[PDB]
């Protein structure tokens, strides 16, 4: 039918619509949790340089 | 006939949407996945600092 | 050698026609025998796919004068979204009628308020390369210290009708080839009844950086018919010997490493491709 | 009836109109994760350099009870 | 009357019924490329999450070296 090309079709987008709903939040909390894993990821490094600082420190005096 | 145009960009759009569809679900997939696999990653950094802040602290007291 | 056509047009309003006229045609070239032509015109509407029309033939002239007056049944208001097409075709009894010259009118520049009638010179016709096969669109990654290269087949679009009486069956097999030699046959799953089919399937192979200017990568996009040996689609091949847009993706994979790059591809015809491929 | 072609014209405008948002929503998708694409990308420089201290301090302390 | 005006109201209506169609295909084919875009920018980031994984692995087996080798200086 004619009426019934409009109704499927209606259908699929409103179904497509809800699960790219779904997907655009499960983005959001990804964007907090890549946030999150970049400051994570800064403080790492630069604690990791501090230890760097204090082993060279450590090797330059025990050896 | 005007109608038979319309009738068949109603047709390319449902399956166009169809298409969308399986994207849209193999996308979300892939985000769930990725999204745990973040998890592990941040739980692994969280272990990693704590062990390079223990032994900075130890190496920064054993200064002597 | 450019010939000139007399044209007359006009639109009949009562019975909502097109009336075009073909008067004679001048200064054609002598082709067909030695010194002078068979000249006859086919008229037809562009957009519309409807039977042509043509004209009586006119046995050894360079000047003919046909004379005649078609009518096409066509609503005023669709008019603005035709072209009438005037071709001069030559006829040959042994040869295939080679069209001398053609030119199109759009309807949307004549006013059929007042009667038209013009001189225009002919001009040469634009020719199609081939029958429309389809893109097919895939990300190619390279990382050179693991050797993986991910062939990610994402979709196809616009393939050709090859089951009678319905659309395709498309599915996508790459094979590794190298040195004329068959060496690993991937394929894609079947989706059925398709003319967009949608895969977004990766597949991984083993290319080491010291061969990475040696292999070559067939993208073979066939039709599956349930009974018989499935019929190919088309096919397109990347690295050595590749040309244009595919030497351009391999040159963006070879630039881009432990990166994938998304492009699409026109297929082109199986035997040109297989002779394509020494 | 032009009620009946007039309802036809709406409930295309309205199969439009989700289409439309349907349209604005995957934009917004392809634009999030071009974002966070460029979060990771920092996550990741953050994340090899980080790679690059520890080895250094791992080789020094491998070094200091030689 | 309003006859005429009403035949062509309803011709009006369906062109643009079907330049709305059109503006559909316009619109879900744009949703695809950008989908397609999407997908494939999904994959990179994919990939390198899980050398960032490894990495982070590899950080961890380094740091539990060093850590055995300041128990040893302790
Ligand atoms: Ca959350
Ligand atoms: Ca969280
Ligand atoms: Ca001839
Ligand atoms: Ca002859
Ligand atoms: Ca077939
Ligand atoms: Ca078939
Ligand atoms: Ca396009
Ligand atoms: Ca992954
Ligand atoms: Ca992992």
């Amino acid at each position: 039918g004619s009426n019934r090309r409009l109704q499927q079709t209606q259908a699929q987008v409103d179904e497509v619509v809800d699960i790219m709903r779904v997907n655009v939040d499960k983005v959001l909390e990804r964007d907090q949790k890549l946030s999150e894993l970049d400051d994570r990821a800064d403080a790492l490094q630069a604690g990791a340089s501090q230890f760097e600082t204090s082993a060279a420190k450590l090797k330059r005096k025990y050896w | 006939a005007r109608e038979n145009e319309m009738d068949e960009n109603l047709e390319q759009v449902s399956g166009i949407i169809g298409n969308l569809r399986h994207m849209a679900l193999d996308m979300g997939n892939e985000i769930d996945t990725q999204n745990r696999q973040i998890d592990r990653i941040m739980e692994k950094a969280d272990s990693n600092k704590t062990r390079i802040d223990e032994a900075n602290q130890r190496a920064t007291k054993m200064l002597g | 050698k450019l010939g000139k056509l007399q044209y007359s047009l006009d639109y009949d309003f009562q019975n909502n026609q097109l009336l075009v006229g073909i008067i004679q045609a001048a200064e054609l070239p002598a082709l067909d025998m030695g010194g002078t032509s068979d000249p006859y015109v086919k008229v037809f509407l562009l957009p519309d796919k409807k039977k042509k029309f043509e004209t009586k033939v006119h046995r050894k002239t360079l000047n003919p004068v046909f004379n005649e007056q078609f009518t096409f049944k066509v609503p005023y208001s669709e008019l603005g979204g035709k072209t009438l097409v005037m071709a001069v075709y030559d006829f040959d009894r042994f040869s295939k009628h080679d069209i001398i010259g053609e030119f199109k009118v759009p309807m949307n520049t004549v006013d059929f308020g007042h009667v038209t009638e013009e001189w225009r010179d002919l001009q040469s016709a634009e020719k199609e390369e081939q029958e429309k096969l389809g893109d097919i669109c895939f990300s190619l990654r390279y990382v050179p210290t693991a050797g993986k290269l991910t062939v990610v087949i994402l979709e196809a679009k616009n393939l050709k009708k090859m089951d009678v009486g319905g659309l395709s069956d498309p599915y996508v097999k790459i094979h590794l080839m190298q040195n004329g030699k068959r060496l690993k046959k991937k394929k894609t799953t079947i989706k059925k009844n398709t003319l967009n089919p949608y895969y977004n399937e990766s597949f991984s192979f083993e290319v080491p950086f010291e061969q990475i200017q040696k292999v070559q990568v067939v993208v073979t996009v066939l039709d599956y018919d349930k009974i018989g040996k499935n019929d190919a689609i088309g096919k397109v091949f990347v690295g050595y010997n590749s040309t244009g847009a595919e030497l351009r993706h391999w040159s963006d994979m070879l630039a881009n490493p432990r990166r994938p790059i998304a492009q699409w591809h026109t297929l082109q015809v199986e035997e040109e491709v297989d002779a394509m491929l020494a | 009836a032009l009620s009946e072609i007039e309802t036809r014209h709406s409930e295309i405008i309205k199969l439009e109109n989700s289409i439309r948002e349907l349209h604005d929503m995957f934009m917004d998708m392809a634009m999030l994760v071009e974002s966070q694409g460029e979060m990771i990308d920092r996550i990741e420089y953050n994340v090899e350099h980080a790679v690059d201290y520890v080895e250094r301090a791992v080789s020094d302390t491998k070094k200091a009870v030689k | 009357n309003e006859l005429e005006e009403m035949q062509r109201r309803a011709d009006q209506l369906a062109d643009e019924s079907l330049e709305s169609t059109r503006r559909m295909l316009q619109l879900v084919e744009e949703s695809k490329d950008a989908g397609i875009r999407t997908l494939v920018m999904l994959d990179e980031q994919g990939e390198q999450l899980d050398r960032v994984e490894e990495g982070m692995n590899h950080i961890n087996q380094d740091m539990k070296e060093a850590e055995k080798n300041l128990k040893d200086l302790g």
